[PDB]
RNA sequence: CAAGCUUGAGUCUCGUAGAGGGGGGUAGAAUUCCAGGUGUAGCGGUGAAAUGCGUAGAGAUCUGGAGGAAUACCGGUGGCGAAGGCGGCCCCCUGGACGAAGACUGACGCUCAGGUGCGAAAGCGUGGGGAGCAAACAGGAUUAGAUACCCUGGUAGUCCACGCCGUAAACGAUGUCGACUUGGAGGUUGUGCCCUUGAGGCGUGGCUUCCGGAGCUAACGCGUUAAGUCGACCGCCUGGGGA
RNA sequence: CAGAAGUGUGCAGC
């Protein structure tokens, strides 16, 4: 995620763009995912349960 | 809808960088077919072609390098 | 693999009549034709037909009375795993004689009532209620 | 015999030698009763990320029909030839005479 | 696997016709051809167990075909096993 | 291959022996033999200067070519032979001019293999080149330490050296000990590894099998009297000393390299 | 017992999809370590601390190098495999599955005691490798205690080659094979026809996810991939502990 | 962030 601030761009608009960019890139989620190991059985269990709840 | 089925492409070519750049984010990550609408067969062809193009340094692996 | 085509025929009858099928089709065979003939004579089915030369099909037209199956039950008794034969003095009576047993006697396939009248035993194929 | 697509890229300082390598390798295939269905020279082209600190490597692409041993000979000469910085051999479903998008972009 | 031209060779060599690809002699010949070819594979890739399962399928199928042929015609059986070198 | 002997006697119970059927079952090439009489570990004063040496089987010296200076002429491997003088096997090779020589046998080399030496040799095992011509990362053996002096590093069975870096005038080598060392790039080396890599798997079953190789018994210092060894003495099994050599220097950790003239060539000591 | 037949079972011809297997190369991001520059007093960790690291210049930041292991995104109740399992890219060798159209053999089939092979992780042997993680172990905390949970370290091991072991909630807690019996919505992969006009309509095969009808079941539930209606063969059970 | 334990044995509502 990179932001170039345009001429006469307000700084807080640049902050808004930076926040939305890094959120859309998923960087923070990817960092939080990797701080602890997860057994493959646990990964598959969470995936399965998420899919199971994706029903109307 | 899927561009490759509308055209009737037989195989996606890693050398068609003008096409492949439409399916990567600005950070170089492969865009999910959920967003592009690409049919699964062509999504798999995209992924292989993009990885080959990365190895040839035609596309970046990462935003930063 | 298929190893008892007679139980196959009987099961096709049972299932088709439970599903209210108008008619059922199965691979033909001399013994199947004989059994269907006996069932038609006893009135458990409306009709039967055989069609084709190289791979003949057999069709049975099922029978219903007041909206319900005329065949109450149909049960294989002799089977490949355990063959059953009876003497003249031991032929069973199905539903005390309301149903029929089908007996392959030495004179051919016939009802147990016929076999008793003829004085024969045989292999007992099935019970029909 | 099998069809292969071969892309190799060369240190820019060696660009003027690219016609020589080609003539050798095009010989090595054809002298083995292989045949070359096409050759494209893309010249110096910018890299997406630095390799060996280099940039602007000189790309060459060719499509060839050859027996396995000739192609593993060619790849093992690419291995020790210090001019070639990166190489790729991909077996191909069919012969391909049509020019690449990289040329037709010109 | 066994190539097209080698297949046609074996078929035209053991069968009555290029047609009779179902004859038991032709099938046993093709199975023997591939079982012989694969010995050069498993001589090296010893731990390729998954491919060995296919190899053993070929072996047991050939066994069954030979038992059938030996029931039908001991003369054709003898000719076949002598020509192919089976039964050690 | 290595084979375990059946225990038909207590001396055979633990024997493991290397069997190699490619080795020549015949007499060596006599024009390349010399006498090699045993020393018993005694110098020109007649004193024992190295303990535990003496006896063993008679041996002839084979003149192995470590210099490989016969550049630009092909040679074919005639056969592999046993050499009693070293752990590696040696190959007899015949040059196109009819000269014969012995070389260290590299791993996987076989009779009928073609080898060549020189600045333009191919990169394949058994070929010899100046190290400035060898790709970095290559595995080599029989490395010269000075140009033209002949190979001195990585000679034993299964050993090899890896070229880690090149600096124009010098190359950095990772030695088999794990030392990192500079060597000047005009030194030659041979591609590949020394063969007979299973040498280390053999087990000598019995005391007598060490005697055949010329090793005499090693009496423990603690078993001696105080006059003989610093560890000697004690009215039982006593120790209470710090461990030392027979001449009183600390063993089990005290370093002993002291060679300031070569230290500049050493990049990182073994670990 | 003899001779037929083509529907079961096989062979061939043309294609398709795939983390199916074995071997060999190779790329990028990141952690760790080592050298060197910038630069000053904290860093790290926690609920808070301390152990620990730091003025002997750490942490942060930039340049260069070494080495090991795993392959973000793609990625999906997606695919492949008998099961265990299999995920960067490329090459070589190699197994199976499925579809269209025929041609061919002519019951060659199903199941299987004993037997044989494969079989996660941990573990064992011999030789390598060792970044990160981490049984054992040490220190700091917490507590009435704390031989734990948490923190700072850390060995076997995890990785490689060749052997052994042969067990798991090795699970769909559901043996293999064959036939029959109302439907609906989706996924994935072939193929036919129709103005192909498309981001289109209608048919026909393989595998797979979720609802639910008759029926079955103690109930929960299963429900054309049956736990429904039948046939062949095999394995297993006979009150709880002891075991 | 910490927070452990609760002696034995019974009887109506037909
Ligand atoms: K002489
Ligand atoms: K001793
Ligand atoms: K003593
Ligand atoms: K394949
Ligand atoms: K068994
Ligand atoms: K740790
Ligand atoms: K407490
Ligand atoms: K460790
Ligand atoms: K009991
Ligand atoms: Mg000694
Ligand atoms: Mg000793
Ligand atoms: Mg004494
Ligand atoms: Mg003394
Ligand atoms: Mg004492
Ligand atoms: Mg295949
Ligand atoms: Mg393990
Ligand atoms: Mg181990
Ligand atoms: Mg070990
Ligand atoms: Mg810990
Ligand atoms: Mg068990
Ligand atoms: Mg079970
Ligand atoms: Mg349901
Ligand atoms: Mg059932
Ligand atoms: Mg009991
Ligand atoms: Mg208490
Ligand atoms: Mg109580």
């Amino acid at each position: 995620p990179v932001i170039k601030v345009r001429e006469n761009e307000p700084f807080d608009v640049a902050l808004r763009r930076f926040k939305r960019s890094c959120e859309k890139a998923g960087v923070l989620a990817e960092v939080r995912r990797r701080e602890f190991y997860e057994k493959p059985t646990t990964e598959r269990k969470r995936a399965k349960a998420s899919a199971v709840k994706r029903h109307a | 809808f899927c561009r490759f089925t509308a055209e009737g492409v037989q195989e996606i070519d890693y050398k068609d960088i003008a096409t492949l750049k439409n399916y990567i984010t600005e950070s170089g990550k492969i865009v999910p077919s959920r967003i592009t609408g690409t049919r699964a067969k062509y999504q798999r062809q995209l992924a292989r072609a993009i990885k080959r193009a990365r190895y040839l340094s035609l596309l970046p692996y990462t935003d930063r390098h | 693999s298929m190893q008892d085509p007679i139980a196959d025929m009987l099961t096709r009858i049972r299932n088709g009549q439970a599903a209210n099928k108008a008619a059922v089709t199965m691979p033909s065979s001399k013994l199947k034709v004989a059994i269907a003939n006996v069932l038609k004579e006893e009135g458990f089915i409306e009709d039967f037909k055989v069609e084709g030369d190289t791979k003949p099909e057999l069709e049975l037209t099922l029978k219903y009375f007041q909206g319900k199956a005329v065949v109450e039950s149909i049960q294989r008794v002799s089977r490949p795993g355990l063959r059953i034969y009876k003497r003249k003095d031991e032929l069973p009576k199905v539903m005390a004689g309301l149903g029929i047993a089908v007996v392959s006697t030495s004179k051919g396939v016939m009802t147990d009532r016929a076999a008793r009248q003829a004085g024969l035993g045989g292999e007992i194929i099935c019970y029909v209620a | 015999m099998r069809h292969y697509e071969i892309v190799f890229m060369v240190h820019p300082d060696q660009s003027e030698q690219v016609p020589g390598m080609i003539e050798r390798y095009t010989a090595a295939i054809t002298g083995a009763e292989g045949k070359i269905h096409r050759l494209e020279d893309w010249g110096r082209r910018q890299l997406a990320y630095p390799i060996n600190k280099l940039h602007k490597a000189h790309y060459v692409l060719m499509n060839v029909e050859a027996p396995q041993e000739v192609i593993d000979e060619l790849e093992t000469t690419f291995r020790f030839n210090d001019a070639v910085i990166r190489s790729m051999v991909m077996r191909t479903k069919h012969a391909v005479t049509e020019a690449s998008p990289m040329v037709k972009a010109k | 696997s066994l190539s097209t031209e080698a297949t046609a060779k074996i078929v035209s060599e053991f069968g009555r016709d290029a047609n009779d690809t179902g004859s038991t002699e032709v099938q046993v010949a093709l199975l023997t051809a591939q079982i012989n070819h694969l010995q050069g594979h498993f001589a090296e890739h010893k731990k390729d167990h998954h491919s060995r399962r296919g190899l053993l399928r070929m072996v047991s199928q050939r066994r069954k075909l030979l038992d059938y042929l030996k029931r039908k015609d001991v003369a054709r059986y003898t000719q076949l096993i002598e020509r192919l070198g089976l039964r050690r | 291959a290595v084979v375990k002997c059946k225990p038909t006697s207590p001396g055979r119970r633990h024997v493991v022996k290397v069997v190699n059927p490619e080795l020549h079952k015949g007499k060596p090439f006599a024009p390349l033999l010399e006498k090699n009489s045993k020393s018993g570990g005694r110098n020109n004063n007649g004193r024992i200067t190295t303990r535990h040496i003496g006896g063993g089987h008679k041996q002839a010296y084979r003149i192995v070519d470590f210099k490989r200076n016969k550049d630009g002429i092909p040679a074919v491997v005639e056969r592999l032979e046993y050499d009693p003088n070293r752990s590696a096997n040696i190959a007899l090779v015949l040059y196109k001019d009819g000269e014969r020589r012995y070389i260290l046998a590299p791993k996987g080399l076989k009779a009928g293999d073609q080898i060549q030496s020189g600045v333009d040799a191919a990169i394949k095992p058994g070929n010899t080149l100046p190290m400035r011509n060898i790709p970095v990362g290559s595995t080599v053996h029989n490395v010269e330490m000075k140009p033209g002096k002949g190979g001195q590093l990585a000679r034993s069975a299964g050993t090899y050296v890896q070229i880690v870096a090149r600096d124009g005038a010098y190359v950095t080598l990772r030695l088999r000990s794990g030392e990192m060392r500079k060597v000047e790039a005009d030194c030659r080396a041979t591609l590949g590894e020394v063969g007979n890599a299973e040498h280390m798997l053999r087990v000598l079953g019995k005391a007598g099998a060490a005697r055949w190789r010329g090793v005499r018994p090693t009496v423990r210092g603690t078993a001696m009297n105080p006059v003989d060894h610093p560890h000697g003495g004690g009215e039982g099994r006593n120790f209470g000393k710090h461990p030392v050599t027979p001449w009183g220097v600390q063993t089990k950790g005290k370093k002993t390299r002291s060679n300031k003239r070569t230290d500049k060539f050493i990049v990182r000591r073994r670990s």
